[PDB]
RNA sequence: GAUGGUAGGAUAGUGGCCUACCAUGGUUUCAACGGGUAACGGGGAAUAAGGGUUCGAUUCCGGAGAGGGAGCCUGAGAAACG
RNA sequence: AUACAGUGAAACUGCGAAGGCUCAUUAAAUCAGUUAUCGUUUAUUUGAUAGUUCCAUGGUAUAACUGUGGUAA
């Protein structure tokens, strides 16, 4: 990264002669370390005393929620289908947040066996994915800064919210 | 003595391995090979020394001196890169994830300029010195390094290209696209000359082609896909091919030849995690270079029998084949070690 | 009322009340619409000072642009010049703000790069 | 280099003592050097004030606190062993900090505005002041700028005064910066010029800030004690 | 050339001036940790094994073990960077370093049959094989701390429900 | 579209490299005798 | 990026600060935006002096620089006079 | 004072230097006050603030130091 000040840009009146200074630290963009799919590596990077950041890069280990009983639970990624904050971050199938992700869902069905007995209330459209293994997941923590993949699962009003969608 | 791995009835090496009494018997070639965590790309210049390997996070430039055996300097570069060319010596254009381009001199950062859409592929061409670029869509771009201007882009078909080569001593411009179609451009006319389809007996998923090549003969034609599976062409009798399979396949991305140095005929295949190398004409396996980790991608010294890969770990291997050729000058005792 | 993906929603239908005498109507405490930025429900919360004037124009979406003339004692020439200011300021569900419509607007936690303000009233 | 509120004298010097941090802040403070040299002037210089500190007859609310530049700032208690010197130190009507003398059993406390009230963690009560007493488990009608008594043997609130309209307020900060009297009017306004307004002589009506502002006791009744000429 | 050799378990160390580089020759080309005979650099020491361990050139420059190279390069050393000469020795080291790891068939009255001892012996306990109070006090200081803290925490905890019961 | 696609010219690279005469080894004779078909 | 919206990146966090997508906005005769110096002078920036009436106390002219641009590192604080 | 015991060159340590010249001309964007940060970082100052235990004390590896040396340094 670069920046974050206004004196590079225009604002809402339309100036000009901008020359301005040398950028202090306190402006400081670091690089944009899109994740991805590897083995888990973190680098620990250092701000404002020892404010010690996780920038995650290749991590796997996503504690993903069952939703309708809040269970999260450890899973691996597969990758991202749909996500036009950039349509080609898809393209190159990184890992950021609030990002539709598929997962191998063996240990919910191991959960769902284990706290129901049988094996198969729960929507049709995930019901598949109960049935064949990989259902749709969508990150909420940050690995750029707190170096987590956690998520939450797609139950049904969210799963066609983006399906509809793509 | 390094140890080597079983093969074909054939020895290769690495060094600077994920393994590699043996910190007092250390084999290190290049001191401070090692990267914030993965490796992006690597290739060797035209002359005898400085290769260059480009950053991981905080991604940097990283140019290797061979006759100082250490590193020069590492140019943190203000985004992700996915490809580049070098420009001889100090001269260099490299492009990022996002759609900029930076061009680094002896000073480096020389200027960024960009593209209006999101890059994948860069070459260069000798002659008359306009670099063209691969993107996504209907648009493969030109950065003339004449007068500086832009040039009437290429028109393609829907999705894009993944790799677009020139060939050196005749110039075919390639462009391997989504749709099986190959769309060689004539860097001449500023236009089509074939759309050649490609072709397999499988058949899983309608496969996109990601890697393209030629040599200095100017009649051949390397092909890529999506899959694991090698293709050759020529002009004769160009509607098939010979394929090749290989025993996982994933998505092949070097495709290279041996066409400047002994035991010739051959070609060196790599897709995510292995690469291996075999022969025109029987497409028979000469040998395999199976690491620890996957293979971001790979090159090729010249002239030597020795390939630099660019990985998903901490250093880089480096792999030394004693029966397809030496080790260079600046290596010229591993053959005296092993 | 979803015309972009990743899930729009409140981000803990949800319902809050910044106090300090601005009402929240009904619809804003339960209705369908959002609230991201509404001070009401939202995600900001209410601080500073608040500020009153009419409008100019409101032409794109999530932009209110307030005027505000008030007098200034001028000592120089001894007459009062008009004063005249604006601001851009986020939507809210009570009120299609039209040409007009003196409105008053709290300090809130910069939205854009030009809004502090965002609409508790009409009048 | 001064501010306006230590009463220095000119003819002092060139630099100025900025006080360390501590409970108050900079601008609302007077450090124990420009207190004991150069005010009530039990010191004449530097070296006999930082003596008299390592003989630590200072006993600022109640502790020792042995340090030149300790920022004694509104009715902290200045004891000093000696001549058993009990001394709260005050606003006066015209910006300074007139330091009135005062009697042990009205330096066994003091009072201090509350700031904010917070559920902070695990469900504990909780109250801030201006020297930051940070002292456990109020009544639940703590509202902000009421004023708490506090211990000072241990840290516990003791006796609570409630602002509402007909309380004995005073005000530091602003151009009202030191008045007494508390009554002509109310006025709560949304955000600014807020507050409870202070007679004069005459009678006269005055407007400040909320937070520039603090109650001390009741129409005739402070349990203070404060100067007089 | 020079060599320096060094008998460790003896503590021996002593440098020889050899000239007549065919006997030198042995070694060349032989990079650090490789052994080495006695009989192609001596006669009079046949039977002798060294492992080198490195050596300063004519301009003094040291060798750092394995790298490549013989000649001298610029690396990065604890970041700058210093010239450093190659691990392989060539024929243009002023001293090179050596290990006597067997002794061969000659005794000699500089390495063998002269010695040194050692320094002191150890001085931590585990080291010359190979308090209590304080662990009251501890002890104690710890279950009063818990039986102030904790026990007062609960007992403010109370005047919050003589509060909450009054309000 | 504003940033996108800048048909200007800029000023580093109007002479950042310099062109060959000859070029391609081949000629263009042996361009069309090589791709006829 | 002009003006805003949605999401992500980076942040110490707010923020078109940067990028994808979308809308064509926004300031202005109630002075936009632009023109220069007794901008080595001015603005209280401050002390004022018991008769000097724009001399007469000071903070700051603007930002940089440690041969020249570039990249990196350290720290509660830095794009370090070391 | 036969495991330490005072002077103390040279070495580790705690800290020191804790704020100094020249050059091209920015119109409330340089500056001064002020509102706020449940929109945020914080060494030091100050007030507060910790409950999971199956069949008498834990390991080599480096200094300083000796000894052999290289280099004009």
């Amino acid at each position: 990264g670069i920046s974050r000040d206004s004196r590079h840009k225009r604002s809402a009146t339309g100036a000009k002669r901008a020359q301005f200074r040398k950028k202090r630290k306190f402006e400081l963009g670091r690089q944009p370390a899109n994740t991805k799919i590897g083995a888990k590596r973190i680098h620990s990077v250092r701000t404002r005393g020892g404010n010690k950041k996780y920038r995650a890069l290749r991590i796997e280990t996503g504690n993903f929620s069952w939703a309708s009983e809040g269970i999260s639970k450890k899973t691996r990624i597969a990758g991202v289908v749909y996500h036009p904050s950039n349509n080609e971050l898809v393209r190159t199938n990184t890992l950021t947040k609030a990002a539709i992700v598929q997962i191998d869902a063996t240990p919910f069905r191991q959960w769902f066996e284990a706290h129901y007995g049988q094996t198969l209330k729960i929507e049709s459209s995930v019901e598949s994915q109960f049935s064949a293994g990989r259902l749709y997941a969508c990150i909420s923590s940050r690995p750029g800064q707190s170096g987590r993949c956690d998520g939450y699962i797609l139950e049904g009003e969210e799963l066609a919210f983006y399906l509809r969608r793509l | 003595v390094l140890k080597s791995t079983s093969a074909n009835d054939v020895s290769v090496y690495q060094v600077s391995g994920t393994n590699v009494l043996e910190y007092q018997n250390r084999v290190e070639l290049i001191q401070d090979f090692e990267f914030s965590e993965a490796s992006n790309k690597i290739k060797v210049s035209r002359d005898g020394q400085y290769c260059m390997a480009t950053g991981t996070y905080k991604p940097q430039i990283h140019v290797y001196d061979f006759a100082n055996l250490s590193l020069k300097f590492d140019r943190h570069t203000d985004a992700e890169n996915v490809d580049f060319t070098i420009l001889s010596w100090t001269k260099s254009v490299h492009l990022q994830n996002d759609r900029s381009i930076q061009f680094q001199n002896k000073g480096g950062l020389h200027y960024t300029t960009r593209i209006p859409k999101f890059g994948r592929s860069l070459v260069y061409n000798k002659v008359n010195c306009d670099l063209y670029v691969g993107a996504s869509g209907n648009e493969l771009y030109r950065l003339n390094l004449e007068k500086g201007r832009f040039l009437n882009p290429f028109k393609l078909d829907t999705e894009g290209v993944n790799h677009v080569s020139i060939n050196e001593v005749n110039g075919l411009l390639a462009a391997g696209t989504e749709t099986n179609v190959v769309e060689f451009w004539d860097p001449r006319s500023r236009s089509r000359v074939s759309k050649l389809y490609l072709e397999n007996n499988i058949d899983n998923r309608p496969f996109q082609v990601t890697t393209t090549s030629f040599r200095n003969d100017g009649l051949t034609f390397a092909c890529g896909t999506s899959n694991g599976y090698s293709y050759i062409y020529d002009l004769r009798t160009s509607e098939p091919s010979i394929i090749k399979d290989q025993g996982y396949g994933f998505d092949i991305k070097k495709i290279i030849w041996l066409d400047n140095v002994g035991t010739e005929n051959k070609i060196v295949t790599c897709d995510k995690r292995i690469a291996k190398i075999w022969d025109r004409l029987d497409g028979k396996a000469y040998a395999s270079m199976e690491p620890s980790v996957d293979i971001n991608d790979i090159e090729h010294v010249p002239g030597t029998g020795m390939f630099f890969t660019a990985n998903e770990s901490i250093p880089m291997h480096t792999y030394y084949i004693p029966s397809l050729g030496p080790s260079p000058r600046w290596c010229s005792f591993l053959d005296s070690i092993t | 009322q979803s015309e972009r993906a990743f899930q729009k929603q409140p981000h803990i239908r949800w319902y809050k009340n910044a106090g300090l005498g601005f009402k929240t109507p009904k619809t804003a405490i339960e209705g369908s619409y959002i609230d991201k930025k509404c001070p009401f429900t939202g995600l900001v919360s209410i601080r500073g000072k608040i500020l009153t004037g009419t409008v100019v124009s409101t032409k794109m979406h999530r932009t209110i642009v307030i005027r505000r003339a008030y007098l200034h004692y001028i000592p120089k020439y001894n007459r009062y010049e008009k004063r005249h200011k604006n601001v851009p300021v986020h939507v809210s569900p009570a009120f299609r703000v039209q040409v007009g419509d003196i409105v008053t607007v709290g300090q809130c936690r910069p939205i854009s790069k030009t809004v502090r303000f965002n609409v508790v009233k009409v009048s | 280099a001064a501010p306006h509120h230590w009463l220095l004298d000119k003819l002092s010097g060139c630099y100025a003592p900025r006080p360390s941090a501590g409970p108050h802040k900079l601008r609302e403070s007077l450090p124990l050097i420009v207190f004991l040299r150069n005010r009530l002037k039990y010191a004449l210089n530097g070296r006999e004030v930082k003596a008299i500190l390592m003989q630590r007859h200072v006993k600022v609310d109640g502790k020792v606190r042995t340090d030149t530049t300790y920022p004694a700032g509104f009715m902290d208690v200045i004891t000093l062993d000696a001549t058993n010197e009990n001394f709260r130190l005050v606003y006066d009507v015209k910006g300074r900090f007139a330091v009135h003398r005062i009697t042990d059993e009205e330096a066994s406390y003091k009072l201090g505005k509350v700031k904010k009230v917070q559920l902070g963690k695990k469900g504990v009560p909780y109250v801030v002041t201006h020297d930051g007493r940070t002292i456990r488990y109020p009544d639940p009608n703590i509202k902000v700028n009421d004023t708490v008594k506090i211990d000072l043997a241990s840290g516990k609130i003791t006796d609570f005064i409630k602002f509402d309209a007909g309380k004995l307020v005073y005000v530091t900060g602003g151009r009202n910066l030191g008045r007494i009297g508390t009554i002509v009017h109310k006025e709560r306004h949304d955000g600014g010029f807020d507050l409870v307004h202070i007679k004069d002589s005459l009678d006269n009506t005055f407007v400040t800030r909320l937070n520039n502002v603090f109650v001390i006791g009741e129409q005739g009744k402070p349990y203070i004690s404060l100067p007089k000429g | 050339m020079k060599l320096n050799i060094s008998y460790p378990v003896n503590g021996s160390q002593k440098t020889f001036e050899i000239d007549d580089e065919h006997r030198i020759r042995v070694f060349f080309d032989k990079r650090i940790g490789q052994e080495v005979d006695g009989e192609a650099v001596g006669d009079e020491f046949k039977g002798y094994v060294f492992k080198i361990s490195g050596g300063n050139d004519k301009q003094g420059f040291p060798m750092k073990q394995g790298v490549l190279l013989p000649t001298r390069i610029k690396l990065l050393l604890t970041r700058k960077r210093k010239s450093v000469r190659g691990a392989i020795v060539g024929p243009d080291l002023a001293v090179l370093a050596l290990v006597i790891v067997k002794k061969g068939e000659q005794e000699l009255e500089g390495l063998t049959d002269t010695t040194v001892p050692k320094r002191l012996g150890p001085k931590r306990a585990n080291n010359i094989r190979k308090r209590l109070q304080r662990k009251r006090h501890q002890r104690a200081l710890k279950v009063r701390n818990a039986q102030a803290q904790r026990e007062a925490a609960a007992e403010y905890a109370q005047l919050l429900a003589k509060r909450l019961s009054e309000r | 579209k504003g940033r996108k696609l800048n048909y200007s010219v800029q000023d580093p690279i109007a002479n950042y490299e310099a062109p060959i005469t000859s070029g391609y080894k081949w000629s263009d004779d042996q361009i069309d005798e090589f791709f006829a078909g």
